[PDB]
Order: C-alpha cells, then sequence, then structure tokens
C-alpha cells in the first residue's frame, strides 16, 4: 500500500487540479468562483492548490479539490458497464473451440 | 383484559365496539401478567 | 527477593519487587486478572417490571456490582470452585432513584461493597421486584468476575550529564512530579518510579549527553481493586494458585510413563 | 490437565497440554532454559478461537537425560521459586 | 504412457463410483474413509486397471 | 488478524457495555370483513385440520389469541391466530379437502431466522370498524464477529477477532487499548484528519474541555501538540508499550489516541442463510427469492 | 440599477427583488427576477471598506433586542441570487476588506451540508474519503427520538 | 478598529437558525398554498 | 441512559461520582480540578464521565403499560 | 487467497455450494484445488502470494543488523509449522550475547 507520490502529497503541494484534461473553466460568466476578479487566468485563480493536507486547505482551495474528486467517483461506476456487455460478445463467439489430440 | 391511554383497566371479552368509557378514545394496551421469568445476565 | 512498599492507599498499593525476572512477573500479573475468583450476579429472575428500562439492561447492571468476597471461609486457591449460592432480593416502588444499598442479602457476609451506585430511576406507580442469584466465577470465563488490576514497569535510572545546557530544568521538572533525585558533582540520577515524558528541547541530545540504563531485575507494580478483597491479600491468593497449578503437573507426569 | 503425547522419538518429545493457557506455558518454557542440557524448548497455540486451551510443546535434549525426567526437575524450580516470593511478601506487610 | 490432467481426474471419478456399489478394494484399511479418498490411495500405488483408449 | 481493513476489539470492553444495541420489529395482523357477511374471529385454532401447525407452536397464545408480554419467541412461533372463511365450500377440492370442509388457518408467524421477546401488544379499532393488533418483538444482539464498524472519515472495517483482555499490549500507565487498527491504512488513503483527531481526543480527555473542531476556524494544530507536552506526555502521541503476550517492551514507540467510532447496521444476523432443497415455481420451475422465501 | 438596490436596502419595497446589469460591449440588458423558486444566499453589505453594522448590533443580537427580521429591514443582510452575484466581488474573512469588496461572507464553514458537517477537520482529508464518511453518518445506530 | 473577529459573526448566524426552521421550504410553501393557491384554481 | 456502572476499559466503579460531579460543574467550578479532586487518575476512566448525555429523564415521562 | 477473488473485507459476501455425486466430487478436488492455480493464465507470473503485511514484515526480518536473541528464534520456528531438530546452530555473534543473524 504505497506510492511515493502520496507521501509527498502530504507534506508539499498538491499541484494543479484538472477535469478530464482542461483546467477549471466551468463557472460564472468570466471567472470560476465569485471570490476572484473577472478575467484572471492566473495560477491561483484557475485552480492551483498551494497548501498540503497537513498544513490545511483554505476555503477557495478546498472547493477546487472537490471538483477534482468527483471525477474519480463518476468514472469507476461507468467503466464497468461497457466492459460487462463487451465480455458477453466474445464469450458467445469463442466458447466452442477445443484442442484435439 | 386491557388498559388504555393514561388510566385504569377494563373488563375482558368483546363482541361490539371497543372504547374506553372515560377518555372516549379507543386504543388499548395489553397489560403484563404477574409471573416469573428467568433472564440470564450476560 | 526483597520488597519496598512505596504507598498504601485505601484499596490500592504500589511496590517495588526485586530479585525476579521478566518471565515470572507475567505469570504473576496474568494470574491476578484471570484467576483470582470473586462473587458476581449470575442470573436474575424478574417478577414484575414497569420501569423505564428493558429487562436485560437492568439484569446486566446487577451483574456489575462489586460484592464482598470473604476469603477466610471457603478455599479461593482450589482448582474446583465451590457452588455456594446467595440470593439477593429487592422490592421497591417509585418515585425516586433506586440505589445499590437497597439490595437485601440472604447472608450477612455477602453485601455490596459500595452502597451509592444508581441502578435505575423509578417514576410514579412503577413497581420493580427481582431476586438476583450470585455464584463464584473466574475472570477468564466472564469479565464481571474480575478482582482488579495489575500494571508493571521496568525500573530505570536516567543519567543526565551536566554538559547539557539547561539541565536544571530537568531537576525542576522532576521535583514537580515527585521523583527521587540524587545529585553529585557530575550528573543527576533520576529514578523513574512513574512515567517520564522527556521535553522536545532535549531530544537532540538523546543518546549523546543523556542515556538511559535499565536496572536488571526490579519491577514497579500497581495493584488496585474495587472493594471485594483487600489489596494486601490479592498477591497472597495469586501466588498460592500458581504453586498449586504447577504441583498438579508433576502428578500428571508420573501418570504418563 | 491431561497430556496427549503426539510423537515420541530419541531425545525428542512433542505433546499437547490440555487445559492450559499462555500463563503457565510461557513461564515453563523460559524456566527450562536455565537447565543447560535442554537445547530447544518451544510452544504455540494453533488458531486461538477453535482451540486456545491446548498448546503444543517440543523439548529436545542431548541424550544424557530423557525429556520426561527433564521436565520434572525443571517444573520443580517454579514451586521453590514461587515459595520464596510468598515468604518475602508476608514478612513485609508488618 | 503418462496421463494428462483431464484423464487422471476422470479415472479417479470412474473408479470411485465403482467402489461405492460393491467392487472389492485392495489394501486400503485405515479407520473409516470416504469412497473418494479410497480411490486416491489405490491410484498412488499405480494399480488402477483402467486404460485410456487414445484416439489415434 | 487485522490486515486489509479489519479491527481487533478488546474482549472485556464488549463484555462491559461498549456498542451493545437492540433491534425492533412489529407485525400488523388485522381483521378483514368479507362482503358476504363472514368475519375472521381471533381464537386459538382448535386442534383439528386445515392449516393446523400440529406441534406446540401455539402454546404461547392466551385465551383470546393474543400473546401476553415477555414470552420468548423464536423460529416459526405463532403470534396471533386467525381463521379466514373459505366462502366457497366447492371451489378447490384438493384431492382430500372434500371431507373436512373446515376453516383456513392463515395465522401470522414471526419470520424464520429471528428470535427475541415480545414487548407491547396494542389492540384497537381501525377507521372502518374492525380490530387490528400490532405486536412488537425485541432482540438483544451483542457485537460478535463480522459486524461492521466505521469512523466518520472512511475507515470501514469488520471485527476480526475478539481477543481476551489479558493478551493485549498496554502502555506504561494504566491504559489498555480497545481497538487495534492496521497501520497500513493511514499513509495509503491520506486521512491526516484521523491522526489529528487522535491527539485531539487525548488532550481533550485530560484537560476536561471539549476541543472545537469546526472547519476553517477550528483549534490550531500547533496548540494541541504544545499543550499535550505540558500535561505530561511525549508530544508526538507515542508511548512505550509492553506486549501482553510474553512481556517485554516493543523496540519502538506505539501511537495511541481517542477516536470516535460508530456501529453500522450491516449486522451478520441478517446476511447468513442456507438452502437445502426448497419449494420452487410451478409454471416456470425456478427456486424462490429472499430470506422470507 | 443603483436606484432599485438602494431602495430595497432602505426597506421601502419588499425584500424579494434583485437587479443585475449584464455588461456586454454592445448589448445592455437589465433583469428583474420575481418568480417562486430561486435559490438565494445571505451576504453582509460593505461600503467604503467598513462592513456595515458592527458590534453595536452584535451586542443587541446577543441580547434580546433585534432578531433576524429586524436586520434585513435595517439594511445589513442582502439575499443574493445567482444573477445578482454576477456583479458582486465577495470577500472571505474580515481581514481582507479593501475598498473594492461589495459584500462580505458570514461564517464560511456553513458551505457544506448537514451530514458532511459532522466530520471534524474536513479540510485535511482527501475528497473521496469525505464523501464516504459523510455518506456513512446516515446509517449509524443511535437514539433519535425520545 | 478590530473588525469583528470570526466568533462574533457566529452569533449573528446563530440567530438565523434558531428563529426559523431547518425544513423551511416544505413548511412555508404549504402555508402559502392554503390561502392564495386554493382560491386561484 | 444512566451512566455506565464500570468504565469500558479500566474496571473501576464510576456511577457513584457522576451526580456529585455534574451539580458541582454546573455552578462554575472548573472541570479540570473537580475530576482531579476525585479519584480519577488515568484518562481512560475520564472520557466516559466527561462525555455522556443521561437522556433517561426525557424518555421516562412517556409510558407503556 | 484474496487477490484472485478480488475481495476485500468490509462486508463483502461469498457463497459456497457443495457437490454431491461421487464423480462430481472427485472431479472437483483433483482439477480445481487452489494449489494448481498459483500462476495465472493471463500473464506468466504468480497470482496467489504475499500481501501488505507479508511484504513489509519481510523487509524488517532481513535488514543489515536484525539480531534476534535465542529466546525469540526458538519461539518463532514453532509458530511457523516447521519442525527442526536441535540445529538452530551456531550463533554468528557472541560479542554482546550469543545471538543470531
Ligand atoms: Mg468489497
Ligand atoms: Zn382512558
Ligand atoms: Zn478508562
Amino acid at each position: 500500500r504505497g506510492k511515493i507520490l502520496n507521501i509527498t502529497q502530504m507534506a508539499a503541494m498538491l499541484g494543479q487540479q484538472s477535469i478530464r484534461g482542461k483546467r477549471l473553466y466551468r463557472g460564472y460568466r468570466g471567472r470560476v468562483l465569485t471570490h476572484f476578479k473577472p478575467g484572471d487566468l492566473g495560477a491561483r485563480a484557475r485552480g492551483f492548490v498551494t497548501n498540503s493536507y497537513k498544513s490545511g486547505l483554505t476555503p477557495q482551495e478546498y472547493f477546487f479539490h472537490a471538483m477534482g474528486g468527483r471525477e474519480g467517483l463518476v468514472d469507476t461506476a461507468v467503466r464497468t458497464a461497457q466492459s460487462g456487455y463487451m465480455q458477453r460478445r466474445l464469450i458467445n463467439a469463442l466458447q466452442d473451440l477445443k484442442v484435439d489430440y | 383484559c386491557a388498559k388504555c391511554g393514561k388510566e385504569v383497566e377494563l373488563d375482558l371479552a368483546t363482541a361490539r365496539e371497543v372504547r374506553c368509557p372515560y377518555c372516549g378514545s379507543k386504543i388499548l394496551y395489553k397489560p403484563r401478567p404477574r409471573v416469573a421469568r428467568r433472564v440470564k445476565a450476560i | 527477593v526483597e520488597f519496598k512498599i512505596l504507598e498504601k492507599r485505601p484499596d490500592s498499593i504500589k511496590f517495588i519487587v526485586s530479585g525476579v525476572d521478566v518471565p515470572f512477573a507475567n505469570a504473576l500479573r496474568r494470574t491476578i486478572l484471570s484467576e483470582v475468583p470473586t462473587f458476581a450476579v449470575d442470573e436474575v429472575e424478574f417478577l414484575e417490571n414497569d420501569s423505564a428500562l428493558f429487562d436485560e439492561i437492568i439484569a446486566h447492571r446487577l451483574a456489575m456490582i462489586p460484592l464482598t468476597t470473604p476469603h477466610e471461609r471457603f478455599s479461593l486457591d482450589a482448582l474446583e470452585l465451590d457452588d455456594y449460592t446467595v440470593t439477593l432480593s429487592l422490592e421497591a416502588e417509585g418515585p425516586g432513584m433506586v440505589y445499590s444499598g437497597d439490595l437485601k442479602s440472604s447472608d450477612g457476609d455477602v453485601k455490596p461493597a459500595n452502597p451509592n451506585i444508581p441502578i435505575v430511576k423509578l417514576a410514579e406507580g412503577q413497581r420493580l421486584t427481582f431476586n438476583a442469584y450470585a455464584r463464584l466465577g473466574r475472570g477468564k470465563d466472564h469479565a464481571k468476575w474480575q478482582p482488579g488490576f495489575v500494571y508493571y514497569k521496568y525500573l530505570t535510572k536516567i543519567h543526565v550529564s551536566k554538559d547539557v545546557p539547561d539541565w536544571e530544568e530537568l531537576k525542576e521538572l522532576a521535583e514537580r512530579r515527585g521523583l527521587p533525585v540524587e545529585e553529585s558533582d557530575e550528573e543527576i540520577v533520576i529514578t523513574t518510579i512513574k512515567a517520564f515524558y522527556l521535553p522536545r528541547k532535549f531530544e537532540e541530545h538523546m543518546g549523546k549527553g543523556i542515556r538511559e540504563e535499565i536496572v536488571p531485575g526490579s519491577f514497579v507494580f500497581t495493584v488496585e481493586t474495587n472493594g471485594e478483597l483487600p489489596v494486601e491479600e490479592i498477591v497472597s491468593i495469586a501466588l498460592k494458585i500458581l504453586m498449586r497449578k504447577s504441583d498438579r503437573f508433576i502428578n500428571e507426569l508420573h501418570k504418563l510413563a | 490437565m491431561r497430556i496427549e503425547v503426539i510423537r515420541r522419538e530419541e531425545n525428542l518429545l512433542e505433546f499437547y497440554l490440555e487445559g492450559e493457557d499462555h500463563t503457565f506455558a510461557n513461564l515453563l518454557t523460559e524456566t527450562l532454559h536455565e537447565n543447560e542440557h535442554v537445547t530447544f524448548a518451544g510452544y504455540t497455540i494453533e488458531h486461538p478461537i477453535t482451540m486456545a486451551r491446548k498448546p503444543r510443546f517440543k523439548v529436545v535434549t542431548d541424550g544424557k537425560i530423557t525429556p520426561e525426567k527433564a521436565l520434572e526437575e525443571a517444573a520443580q524450580k517454579i514451586f521453590d521459586r514461587a515459595r520464596e516470593v510468598l515468604e518475602a511478601w508476608k514478612a513485609a506487610i508488618e | 504412457f503418462r496421463y494428462t490432467r483431464f484423464e487422471k481426474a476422470r479415472i479417479i471419478g470412474a473408479r470411485a463410483l465403482q467402489i461405492a456399489m460393491g467392487a472389492p478394494v485392495l489394501i486400503d484399511v485405515p479407520e473409516g474413509i470416504t469412497p473418494l479418498q479410497a480411490a486416491l490411495l489405490e491410484f498412488e500405488k499405480g494399480v488402477i486397471p483402467i486404460t485410456v483408449i487414445r484416439p489415434s | 488478524y487485522n490486515m486489509e481493513d479489519a479491527v481487533i476489539i478488546n474482549k472485556a470492553s464488549i463484555e462491559r457495555g461498549l456498542a451493545r444495541s437492540t433491534f425492533f420489529r412489529t407485525y400488523e395482523a388485522e381483521e378483514k370483513r368479507y362482503l358476504g357477511g363472514q368475519k375472521d374471529n381471533f381464537e386459538v385454532p382448535s386442534p383439528n385440520i386445515q392449516g393446523y401447525l400440529g406441534e406446540k407452536y401455539y402454546r404461547h397464545l392466551d385465551e383470546d389469541g393474543l400473546i401476553f408480554p415477555e414470552s420468548k419467541v423464536e423460529g416459526k412461533d405463532v403470534l396471533v391466530g386467525r381463521t379466514s372463511p373459505p366462502r366457497f365450500i366447492e371451489e378447490q377440492s384438493s384431492l382430500g379437502s372434500m371431507v373436512l370442509q373446515g376453516r383456513r388457518e392463515t395465522s401470522v408467524t414471526v419470520r424464520p431466522s429471528e428470535k427475541g421477546v415480545v414487548d407491547k401488544v396494542i389492540v384497537t379499532e381501525t377507521g372502518d370498524g374492525t380490530k387490528l393488533v400490532k405486536v412488537t418483538v425485541r432482540d438483544l444482539r451483542i457485537p460478535e464477529l463480522g459486524d461492521k464498524f466505521a469512523s466518520r472519515h472512511g475507515q470501514k472495517g469488520v471485527i476480526g477477532l475478539i481477543v481476551p483482555q489479558e493478551d493485549m499490549p498496554w502502555t506504561e500507565s494504566g491504559i489498555v487499548p480497545d481497538l487495534i487498527v492496521n497501520p497500513h491504512g493511514i499513509p495509503s488513503r491520506m486521512t491526516v484528519g484521523q491522526l489529528i483527531e487522535a491527539i485531539g481526543g487525548k488532550v481533550a480527555s485530560l484537560t476536561g474541555r471539549r476541543v472545537d473542531g469546526t472547519a476553517f476556524i477550528g483549534e490550531p494544530e500547533e496548540k494541541l501538540r504544545k499543550e499535550l507536552e505540558e500535561l505530561g506526555f511525549k508530544h508526538s502521541g507515542r508511548e512505550i508499550m509492553y506486549d501482553g503476550i510474553t512481556g517485554r517492551r516493543l523496540e519502538a514507540d506505539i501511537f495511541i489516541g481517542v477516536i470516535y467510532y460508530q456501529r453500522l447496521h450491516h449486522m451478520v444476523a441478517d446476511k447468513m442463510h442456507a438452502r437445502s432443497r426448497g419449494p420452487v415455481q410451478v409454471l416456470t420451475k425456478q427456486p424462490t427469492e429472499g430470506r422470507a422465501r | 440599477v443603483e436606484r432599485i438596490r438602494a431602495d430595497r436596502r432602505a426597506g421601502k419595497i419588499s425584500d424579494v427583488i434583485n437587479v443585475a446589469l449584464y455588461e456586454d460591449e454592445e448589448v445592455k440588458e437589465v433583469y428583474i427576477n420575481s418568480d417562486d423558486g430561486r435559490v438565494r444566499r445571505p451576504l453582509i453589505v460593505v461600503e467604503n471598506g467598513k462592513p456595515k453594522l458592527t458590534r453595536e448590533h452584535v451586542e443587541g443580537i446577543k441580547n434580546g433586542t433585534l432578531t433576524w427580521s429586524d436586520l434585513i429591514r435595517m439594511g445589513v443582510i442582502e439575499y443574493l441570487d445567482a444573477e445578482e452575484e454576477e456583479n458582486a466581488y465577495v470577500a472571505t474573512w474580515p481581514w481582507e476588506v479593501t475598498e473594492e469588496h461589495t459584500h462580505l461572507e458570514l461564517m464560511p464553514a456553513a458551505i457544506l451540508g448537514i451530514p458532511a458537517s459532522l466530520v471534524p477537520y474536513p479540510e485535511h482529508n482527501a475528497a473521496p474519503r469525505n464523501t464516504y464518511g459523510a455518506g456513512m453518518a446516515k446509517q449509524s445506530l443511535g437514539l433519535g427520538w425520545a | 478598529e478590530p473588525t469583528l473577529t470570526p466568533d462574533e459573526l457566529w452569533l449573528v448566524m446563530e440567530s438565523y437558525w434558531k428563529e426559523k426552521g431547518f425544513v423551511r421550504q416544505h413548511l412555508d410553501s404549504y402555508n402559502a398554498f392554503i390561502d392564495h393557491g386554493l382560491q386561484d384554481v | 441512559m444512566i451512566v455506565p456502572v464500570r468504565c469500558f476499559t479500566c474496571g473501576k466503579v464510576l456511577a457513584d461520582k457522576y451526580y456529585e460531579f455534574k451539580k458541582r460543574v454546573e455552578a462554575g467550578e472548573d472541570p479540570g480540578k473537580v475530576l482531579d479532586d476525585l479519584g480519577v487518575e488515568r484518562y481512560c476512566c475520564r472520557r466516559t464521565l466527561l462525555s455522556h448525555v443521561e437522556l433517561i429523564d426525557q424518555v421516562m415521562v412517556y409510558k407503556v403499560y | 487467497v484474496c487477490p484472485p477473488y478480488n475481495a476485500d473485507f468490509d462486508g463483502d459476501e461469498m457463497n459456497l455450494h457443495v457437490p454431491q455425486t461421487e464423480e462430481a466430487q472427485a472431479e472437483a478436488k483433483i482439477l480445481m484445488e487452489v494449489q494448481n492455480h498459483i500462476i495465472s493464465p493471463r500473464y506468466g507470473g504468480p497470482l496467489i502470494a504475499g500481501i501488505q503485511d507479508h511484504i513489509s514484515g519481510g523487509y524488517l526480518l532481513t535488514r543489515e543488523g536484525a539480531y534476534f536473541t535465542r529466546y525469540e528464534v526458538e519461539q518463532m520456528l514453532m509458530f511457523a509449522g516447521m519442525d527442526v531438530n536441535e540445529l538452530p546452530e551456531p550463533d554468528k555473534y557472541e560479542n554482546g550475547e550469543p545471538l543470531w543473524s
């Protein structure tokens, strides 16, 4: 139960926070949250958490982290659906084959 | 027998309507008997 | 073997045993928890319960009351315990809180050791009548039959050399908690008769200037009970069980070959 | 306390001791290490749920004394040792 | 002649069923044993008379 | 016995009260009035035929067919005896049902794998004009092997073994741990909040005031560590522990805290069941579903 | 837009009226919302950097003088919809109140809901663990009714 | 001046919950449906 | 649900010092000495006395005959 | 045996059925028993093996300087089924005390 990436993610930066590729764009007409100035593409504004899990996340940063965590939740239940049907195809096509003597 | 909503007992059997003769309400609680039962204490 | 009783309080004792070793003390310690027998309520026969609690909960609490066990009357060191049964009855009625001192016993020698324990609160018109049964039992079968506690620690001495900056604070700290300190022209000797939390300021010198040495063969014990047996007596009864247990083994060995 | 011998061999004895726990077992094992002739002496409690009352001992000597004789002398040590402590105790609380 | 895994399982399975319905057993004494476990000891000694007709 | 999210619980602690809980259920046997004029009549079913259970499953009923309280119920014991009229003396004729022509049983029984004791037997009238009886039965249920425990952070787990109090490692004071948690679960999930709560409960218990932990304006982390030391304890939460089996200090320091757990209701009593050979469907011929069937 | 807002704060017109000015380079629109299902949020108005209605009223809230009905009429608390929030530059703590902030947040710790508020120190965990932990509080066993 | 501190703001918030209900929407909307909305249909 | 008569880890009676605790703390006497002034050494015994709710008074009012 | 089932331990449930006829029962024990499935057909490698504590404990047992005193060695060979005779022998280091690498 290891990864050097999470031990470092407990005493250093978390890093950027992404959603399926692009950075955080989905919000108000010109900004993400209503606590920044309209028209700021800066590092801190567009979703970059600077504090670690030990020192503690601030209110803006904590909300950004939730946007990145819902991604993992949704996906895992969806990927199973396509796999299960797909397996039914190849089983009902190859189950007849045997190796003769 | 019986026992009701915040009062005293009633008589036994039934044929017709079940109402308590004083609070005019109609909900009964069957009273506990007066016997002995062995409950182990683990 | 020689002892040095540090303190004797009502129903507790702390002492320093010397001349034994690590294996034997655990034989002693484990025996006090799991072997020394007391009296406790085994089962309860309810006659009527119009109280605010369920039958099992009240029944459960009756088993938790520590009962005085007279050790000079049967055989507490025997391997086959005596089945002598005592009947604790009670007939109470509300309003008012039911205390532990209201229990009636069928034998004046076995009474609740502590009379101020609340059992259950009774309101108006709620009657409560029961006859608790008490028997002898051991701690390994059920935890209600436990005489008390044993905790032991290594007796260590901490040498704190005077080269360490602000060593005086250790002297001041030790005196606040009551640990015997002997001082000379090189260092201070601290006898750890209780837990010694070192401050963080000194953790960088832990090893260099400050080092801890264990005294081989000296344990500090803490025995405390609840009132069923005198604390002076628990150790006495415990050792006899140990001796008696081992003796049987030799008898079984001859019956093998 | 019944002894069920599992296997007997030349200077080797493994056996079950019904009715015992870690208390008497642990004490008996390290007491055997003072006897210089007993090279190996161990115990274990296979699966403590199904059985935690019968452990399994193994005693190995060097040939000059049987394990059966070795235990009888060894267990005698505990009896004498416990007796001394009890005497000190009683002669203290005065 | 070394058996394949599938042939081994079948032979035991066939042999075990015979042992239930009668069919005298060789030296397989100990103490009370199921019909399955009876076939295992007999096979471990290479005395099973069933031969595999190989399709060739 | 605690690897991969399992938790070991002190035997003594169970046995003195910790996590005990009671389960409740209640049945709703009514009195249907058929349009033809017949009625149900709750009476003790006369030892005859037509649905009669035959054994002494009906021993607990009173004279009027309602149990009286504090009578231990178990297995398929009957709670209330009804008798519904067939209303058609020639409708079924099930190859032996022509001679008896009696009265259909239909008595409400407790579900198969449940036990416990009856508590209250109400009896009243409905909005129309009949008589319905509601009987509730309670169950003791002690926290045994398999019940689920979980903190409020996400450390789900099942009770792994209920080890005797004696063989438990203890701290150079009087403290004996209740729950021994696997150390492979904290730096894997990243629940730093779990460690902070452990220290926070230790300080809170000693001082006596309850630490305030609301998000963003909670008690600053550094104060709990700086107060814990002046109360008389190594700042890091660790202590010297003695292993209860043999008895020698572990050559490390062992962390210890006060964490708030909570017992979840996925209790093993409602999962285990076995099938030997049951009744199946007639027209489709497949076995039945659920614990009630 | 300035007229209606300042009128609402004076208590002359009913409190459920919010006005927002959409600001394109060559389109001007002014919206007035008066429906029945909009989700709003309370915020403290601040003017010239000083948050309006200081400790004088906190002493009276802690006392038995003015309840919350009195506050919204007096003109300190403003219910902002999504639409009005488009022009507001909300601050967080009372320490960063420059002469640009239009409003000021109350206690930010109420962002989350009723079961996720049961977790102590939620800002120190990972996002998936909080979801589990919040979702498990709705299944515990206890006493919820005398 | 000391702006407030967080703690005093908490007292302000506190009043809002005690006076009204946590279940405001189902209760308030039903009260409006009884007077106005009935006669309207 | 009246105070647990034993602690859950350390076997030591505790009901006999609940009530006397509560009324004394509800008058201004700081808890960090009241507990100390009584026989409460280790913290394991202390947690069960500090955090408890004794709902029994509310539930008792309602009846089941 | 808790990579092949892909089970964890937080309440997951498993079912067990018992074959009856003598041919079926025999067939199950020779062809599907666990020991015949240590290597997985997907890739050439072992599937049933050590998990979390099994690996981490193995490191502590074999580091430079893990000297186990005589009492512990004796106690742990009886915990691991193995059954040796009077050959713990011969005590690599006897400087401090006679002990085992
Ligand atoms: Mg699972
Ligand atoms: Zn009435
Ligand atoms: Zn405690």
